[PDB]
């Protein structure tokens, strides 16, 4: 369990970042669980000798504000590795306080869809920092110290109230899916990763259903899955990628 | 731990030594290289 949560934290994807139409390409391995920006200062720094920079696979605008590993999941993993990014130069990127707002929101929608009473605004503006300063200097320790307790629920419920997720379909372009999912169905039985689709996105059931760059057995229950491979910013995203 | 616990930790670690430890030491390697390069 704690094992699964470190490999999922310190995934990585190798990367190739080439100068859109002398420098040569430049190569970097890609946490799973950040965002673009906060990684790429020296891919900015190294496409330097020329006289505001962004990136994009295949035609498609890498966005700020999704994770990496699902970037790379649903638009590139059909691909051999490297990723095959392209970067790009405007003439006139968020700040990191834009980000860590970004992320701090996601981590309240996760929040509010998972405590009966908000836990991360229980908490004090101490442990939001460590949250991102846990994130941003991919400190494992740091970040779970506090992220325990986002994951906790009461012991006489079996799991949480709604699950944190979001389903990709094809590509970034169209908007991810989203509704109230219980961790437990009626009867009291644990709901999986296939009941959650059969309900919210029933044509993925011919299709790969990717969580962090695997594909979990459809009778994976759901709780464990919000537990365990979860990104930081406490949500489930999940692709649904064409086989191949 | 059930079958589908052990698919995961299985397809997880499967999956890092695919693409995390196959490509650690040749872009470090690479990343040295070009630093080198740079010096002109």
């Amino acid at each position: 369990d704690k094992d699964v949560l470190r490999d999922v934290w310190f995934g990585r994807i190798p990367t190739c970042f080439t100068l859109y139409q002398e420098a040569e390409p430049y190569y970097l391995l890609l946490p799973r669980v950040s965002y673009l920006t906060l990684v790429t200062d020296k891919v900015k720094k190294h496409f330097q000798k020329v006289m505001e920079i962004w990136f994009e696979y295949e035609g498609t605008p890498l966005k700020w504000h999704y994770p990496i590993g699902l970037l790379f999941d649903l638009l590139a993993s059909s691909s051999a590795l490297p990723w095959n990014i392209t970067v790009h130069f405007k003439s006139f990127c968020p700040s990191k306080d834009a980000i860590e707002a970004h992320f701090m929101s996601c981590m309240k929608e996760a929040d509010a869809l998972k405590h009966k009473s908000q836990v991360i605004n229980e908490m004090q503006k101490k442990d939001h920092k460590q949250l991102w300063m846990g994130l941003q200097n991919d400190r494992f320790d740091q970040f779970w110290a506090i992220n325990r307790k986002l994951m906790e629920y009461p012991a006489e419920e079996n799991g949480f109230r709604y699950i944190p997720f979001r389903i990709y379909q094809t590509t970034t372009e169209r908007p991810f899916i989203q509704k109230l999912f219980r961790p437990v169905a009626a009867d009291g039985q644990l709901h999986t990763l296939g009941d959650l689709l059969k309900e919210v996105c029933p044509s993925a059931i011919k299709n790969q259903v990717m969580i962090h760059g695997i594909e979990p057995m459809l009778e994976t229950p759901l709780q464990w899955l919000s537990e365990h491979l979860s990104y930081p910013d406490n949500f489930l995203h999940i692709s649904i990628i064409p086989q191949p | 731990f059930p079958r589908w616990k052990r698919h995961i930790s299985e397809q997880l670690r499967r999956r890092d030594r695919l693409q995390r430890q196959a490509f650690e030491e040749i872009i470090l390697q690479y990343n040295k290289l070009l630093e080198k390069s740079d010096l002109h």
